[PDB]
RNA sequence: ACCUAAUCAGAAAGCCACGGCUAACUACGUGCCAGCAGCCGCGGUAAUACGUAGGUGGCAAGCGUUAUCCGGAAUUAUUGGGCGUAAAGCGCGCGUAGGCGGUUUUUUAAGUCUGAUGUGAAAGCCCACGGCUCAACCGUGGAGGGUCAUUGGAAACUGGAAA
C-alpha cells in the first residue's frame, strides 16, 4: 500500500499548502480539473470532519485501514481515543526519518526505510509503519554514505522537531521522549478528527 | 460580534386566492462561543432578506450556560412540547456529535461533549426549542452552595 | 386504598414547592420522622419538628426557599415502590446529578444518605431521589 | 493412574509445550488434569527448560509414568 | 440418611399407607423484571407409621431411591396442629 | 405495563416477513430434494419471452422472462443491460430485488454466469453487466 | 527461514460512483423510447437523475451487487412507550384463587446487607511485553462466573410469629 502521483491535486483541492505533492504551485488561479472558479463547489456539514480525516491520509501516504487501526492504539493510552492519536502518528519510524533531516519529504522518508538504508539498533528494520518505542535509536547499514540523496539532505536542512536529538548528516538519531502536538503538525485540532468516526 | 447559521428555510404560504402569497422563513441560531446563544424567526418573500430579519430576532435573546470548560455540569433531558433531546457530559477530547439542529447549538455555546440522540423529536423547530430548554436549566456547584452548606459534598 | 403512604408524603413535598406554599400539615410516623430530618442537615427544609403523639401526631413542615423567592427543591422520584424492589450494590449505587443531591437509603442500620453508605459499603433499599 | 504429558500447542513451524499430567485414556489435546508449569522447546530468544517441582511431587506419590524424553527435565 | 438437605413444608394429604405429599413454598426471582414469583413443587414423602395428618409443619431428610418420586423421608413434627 | 402483567406474559415482539418470498427456506420435502432453499442464487429454466409495461403514470416498455424456478414455483424476472441471447428453456442465474412500478415482477437475471453470459454495449458501468476489457 | 553479488525503473493496478441524501460536473447524440429506480422518481422532443469521452470522488490487490442477521427502529419501551377525539378502558354489579396492603413495639432471619472459604478448567475478546525485521497469531500475567450451596456479624423496611 503506497500513494503515488506527484500532482498538486492533494494540496490545491484540499486547500492546504503543505510540503506534499509539489512544494510549488504553477496553476494558481484554478483548482484541478474543470472544477474552478467556473463550476460547482460542493460543501457539506460533514465535510468539516471529512477534511480533518482527508487532511492527514495523504500526508503519511496511508490507507483507510491504517488510521482506524491506529485510532484505537491511543485507546491504550490514558487519554481519550482522539487525544493521543496525533502522538502515535508523530512516533512512527517514517516521520522520524524526515524529522532527523535524513530525507526530504515524509514520502522520501518512506523510500529510504524499506530499501534497507536506514536501520534501528543495527538490526534491519524495513517497516515505514514501525512504532519508535522510547529508549531506542536510529541506525543505517554500512552503505549509506555513497548515496547522493542523503548528501542531498546534507545540502539542505529540512525540519527540526523537539522530541529528538537532531543529526542531519550523521544518519543516527535518538528518540528522547514521547511527542506532543504542534511539533510535527501545526494546524489540526484533536476535536474535528474524532467526530468523523462516529 | 456574533456568529450565525441557517438551520432551515421553508416556502410557506397559500398559492392563489385571487392574489398570491408565497413567502419564506428562517430559523437562525446565533452565538458567540462563550456561553450565550439564541434563536429567532422572521419571514419575507425576497430570499436572503428574511435572514437579516431572523438574526434581528435572535440578538435580543441570550441564554447563559454553565460549563466546566468543555462539557456540561450534569445530565438532563431537554424537553419542550413534542421534542426531547438527551445530553450528558463527556471526557475532554471527544467532539460534539450531531443531531443537526442540536449539533449547531452546542458548538455556539462552546463545548466538546457527547450528545445522545433526539428521542421523540420530529421537526427541526422543536429540536431547537428542546435544546435551549435543556441548556437553560443546568446547575453550578456555587449556586447550590448558596442555598445549602458551603461546598462540603465533594 | 392508600398503599405505601411514604410516596404520599413525598408527593406533598412536590405539591407545596410547586404552588409555593409555606406550611405543610401531614400525619407522619416514626418511619417518616426518620425521613425528613435527613435533609434538614442537608439544606432543603427550614425546620422539621417532631411528631406530637408518635401515631396521630402531625409532622409540620416549613419549606425553605431562596433569597430571590427561588426554589431549592427541584423534584423528587421514588425508586423502590411496591411491585418492584431496588436494593443498592456495594459501592455501585448511582449518583444524583453527578453527586449534587441526596439519594435516601434505609440500610441495615437505619435511614441514612447515599454519602454515608460509601464509608461502610452497605446496600439497603434506595427509597427516593431528589 | 496418570502419565506426565506435554500438551503441544503452537502455530505453523513453531511448536510449544505445557507440562500436564493425566491418564493415557485422556488424549493429548485436552481433558488434562493439572499443570505444573510451562515448557520451552526452542532456545533462540527463549529459555530451554521450565518446570516447577512443587506440585510435581504430588503426582510421583500416587504413581506417574514420565516419558523417557520428559525425564531429562527432572534429571537436571 | 444421616446428613441430608431439609425442605420444611406443609403436609397436604395422607391418602395411602406410608405415603403423603409435603408441599413447600418457593418464591423465585424473575430473570429481568425483578418481581419474585411463587412455585410450589408438591413432593411425595414416605413416613413411618402414618405419623402425619393434614396441615403439619415437618422436617424432611433425603434417602436412597424407592419408587416414582418417593424420594424424601419425613423426620420430625414441628407442628402437630390441624 | 404493570410488572405483575409482564411476568404473566412477556413482550412477544413483532414478526417480520421476507420482502422476496420465493427463496431461502426448507420447503416441502417429498423423499428427495423436491424443493429447497436458495439463499442468494440458483439456477433457472425459462418458459416465456416477456414484454410488459409499468402501470402507475408511467408508459414505457419492459422485457421480463416468466420462468419456472428450480423448486417447482413460478416467478417473473428481468434482464439488465442491452443484449438478449436468451430463448425458451435456457439456464439463467438469479439474484433478488424487485422492480418498482411493474405490477408483479421479481428478480434480476445475472448477466455474468449463465446462458445470460456477458452483455456488450456497455463500456463504463461494467461489472454490473459482465463486460470485459483485458487492456485495462 | 536467511543472504550476497549481478544487463535492467525496466516486468508489477485497478473498480464503483458523481440530482437530493452522499462524497463527486460538464458538451452533444437518442429525447415518457433502449432504459434507469433504495424511496422523491429524472424521460412527451438532449435530460447536472440514461449509454459515451473528458473531469472528479471514494476505497485500494481489491472495488460493487445479492440473499440473510443485528444496529438505525423509544417501531414490544425492566433500563426506555401509550388509551377524550389519532390504533387502544370490557355494556355493567356481586365475587373464588391471586397481587398489593395504615400505625405500634418485640423477636425470627426467610428476602436484602456485608465477611470468609471452595468452585463456575484451557483457549477468545480486553488490560500489558522480550520476539516473528512491525503486524495478524504464539508466549507469561491480569481481569472476566453465584438468581448457587454452605460458614459468622446487623436488625432498617417488605415477611411468618407475641401484645
Amino acid at each position: 500500500a503506497r500513494f503515488r502521483g506527484s500532482n498538486w491535486k492533494k494540496s490545491r483541492r484540499l486547500g492546504i499548502s503543505l510540503s506534499g505533492t509539489g512544494k510549488e504551485l504553477e496553476k494558481r488561479p484554478y483548482a484541478p480539473g474543470q472544477h474552478g472558479p467556473n463550476q460547482r463547489k460542493k460543501l457539506s456539514e460533514y465535510g468539516l470532519q471529512l477534511r480533518e480525516k482527508q487532511k492527514l491520509r495523504y500526508l503519511y501516504g496511508m490507507t483507510e485501514r491504517q488510521f482506524r487501526n491506529t485510532f484505537d492504539i491511543a485507546g491504550k493510552k490514558f487519554g481519550v481515543h482522539g487525544e493521543n492519536f496525533m502522538i502515535l502518528l508523530a512516533s512512527r519510524l517514517d516521520a522520524v526519518v524526515y524529522s532527523l533531516g535524513l530525507a526530504r519529504t515524509r514520502r522520501q522518508a518512506r523510500q529510504l526505510v524499506n530499501h534497507g538504508h536506514i536501520l534501528v539498533d543495527g538490526k534491519r528494520v524495513d517497516i515505514p509503519s514501525y512504532s519508535v518505542k522510547p529508549g531506542q535509536t536510529i541506525s543505517v547499514r554500512e552503505k549509506s554514505q555513497k548515496l547522493n540523496i542523503i548528501v542531498e539532505s546534507v545540502e539542505i536542512n529540512n525540519f527540526v522537531p523537539e522530541y529528538l536529538n537532531f543529526d542531519a548528516d550523521s544518519l543516527t538519531g535518538t528518540f528522547v521522549r514521547l511527542p506532543e502536538r504542534s511539533e510535527l503538525p501545526a494546524e489540526i485540532n484533536e476535536q474535528l478528527i474524532v467526530e468523523y468516526y462516529s | 460580534e456574533f456568529e450565525e447559521r441557517v438551520v432551515t428555510i421553508n416556502r410557506v404560504a397559500k398559492v392563489v386566492k385571487g392574489g398570491r402569497r408565497f413567502r419564506f422563513t428562517a430559523l437562525v441560531v446565533v452565538g458567540d462561543k462563550n456561553g450565550r446563544v439564541g434563536f429567532g424567526t422572521g419571514k419575507a418573500q425576497e430570499v436572503p432578506e428574511a435572514i437579516k430579519k431572523a438574526v434581528e430576532a435572535a440578538k435580543k435573546d441570550l441564554v447563559v450556560v454553565p460549563r466546566v470548560e468543555g462539557t456540561t455540569p450534569h445530565t438532563i433531558t431537554g424537553r419542550y412540547g413534542s421534542g426531547s433531546v438527551f445530553m450528558k457530559p463527556a471526557a475532554p477530547g471527544t467532539g460534539v456529535i450531531a443531531g443537526g439542529p442540536v449539533r449547531a447549538v452546542l458548538e455556539l455555546a462552546g463545548i466538546t461533549d457527547i450528545l445522545s440522540k433526539s428521542l421523540g423529536s420530529n421537526t427541526p423547530i422543536n429540536m431547537v426549542r428542546a435544546t435551549i430548554d435543556g441548556l437553560q436549566n443546568l446547575k453550578n456547584a456555587e449556586d447550590v452552595a448558596k442555598l445549602r452548606g458551603k461546598t462540603v459534598e465533594e | 386504598t392508600m398503599t405505601d403512604p411514604i410516596a404520599d408524603m413525598l408527593t406533598r413535598v412536590r405539591n407545596a414547592n410547586m404552588v409555593r406554599h409555606e406550611k405543610l400539615e401531614l400525619p407522619a410516623s416514626n418511619i417518616k420522622k426518620e425521613i425528613a430530618e435527613i435533609l434538614k442537615s442537608e439544606g432543603f427544609i427550614k425546620n422539621v419538628e417532631y411528631v406530637e403523639d408518635d401515631k396521630q401526631g402531625v409532622l409540620r413542615l416549613f419549606l425553605k426557599y431562596g433569597q430571590n423567592d427561588e426554589r431549592v427543591i427541584t423534584g423528587l422520584k421514588r425508586i423502590s415502590k411496591p411491585g418492584l424492589r431496588v436494593y443498592a450494590k456495594a459501592s455501585e449505587m448511582p449518583k444524583v446529578l453527578n453527586g449534587l443531591g441526596i439519594a435516601l437509603v434505609s440500610t441495615s442500620e437505619g435511614v441514612i444518605t447515599d454519602k454515608e453508605a460509601r464509608k461502610r459499603n452497605v446496600g439497603g433499599e434506595i427509597i427516593a431521589y431528589v | 493412574a496418570v502419565k506426565i504429558r506435554l500438551t503441544r500447542l503452537g502455530s505453523k513451524r513453531n511448536p510449544f509445550y505445557r507440562i500436564v499430567v493425566a491418564d493415557a485414556r485422556s488424549p493429548r489435546d485436552g481433558r488434562i488434569i493439572e499443570q505444573i508449569g510451562t515448557y520451552n522447546p526452542t532456545s533462540a530468544n527463549a529459555p530451554e527448560i521450565k518446570v516447577d517441582e512443587a506440585l510435581a511431587l504430588k503426582w510421583l506419590n500416587d504413581g506417574a509414568k514420565p516419558t523417557d524424553t520428559v525425564h531429562n527435565i527432572l534429571s537436571k | 440418611r444421616n446428613d441430608r438437605k431439609v425442605y420444611v413444608g406443609k403436609v397436604v394429604s395422607d391418602k395411602m399407607d406410608k405415603t403423603i405429599t409435603v408441599l413447600v413454598e418457593t418464591y423465585k426471582t424473575h430473570k429481568l423484571y425483578g418481581k419474585r414469583v411463587k412455585y410450589s413443587k408438591k413432593y411425595k414423602t414416605h413416613d413411618e407409621n402414618n405419623s402425619a395428618k393434614l396441615g403439619d409443619i415437618v422436617k424432611i431428610q433425603e434417602t436412597r431411591p424407592l419408587s416414582a418420586t418417593k424420594r424424601f423421608r419425613l423426620v420430625e413434627i414441628v407442628e402437630e396442629s390441624v | 405495563p404493570t410488572i405483575n402483567q409482564l411476568v404473566r406474559k412477556p413482550r412477544q415482539s413483532k414478526i417480520k416477513k421476507s420482502d422476496s418470498p420465493a427463496l431461502n427456506k426448507g420447503f416441502n420435502s417429498k423423499k428427495k430434494k423436491f424443493t429447497d432453499l436458495n439463499s442468494p442464487q440458483a439456477r433457472g429454466v425459462c418458459t416465456r419471452v416477456g414484454t410488459m409495461t409499468p402501470k402507475k403514470p408511467n408508459s414505457a416498455l419492459r422485457k421480463y422472462a416468466r420462468v419456472r424456478l428450480s423448486n417447482n414455483i413460478e416467478i417473473n424476472a428481468y434482464i439488465p443491460g442491452i443484449g438478449h441471447n436468451l430463448q425458451e428453456h435456457s439456464v439463467v442465474l438469479v439474484r433478488g430485488g424487485r422492480v418498482k412500478d411493474l405490477p408483479g415482477v421479481r428478480y434480476h437475471i445475472v448477466r455474468g454466469a449463465l446462458d445470460t453470459s456477458g452483455v456488450d454495449g456497455r463500456r463504463q458501468g461494467r461489472s454490473l453487466y459482465g463486460t470485459k476489457k483485458p487492456k485495462n
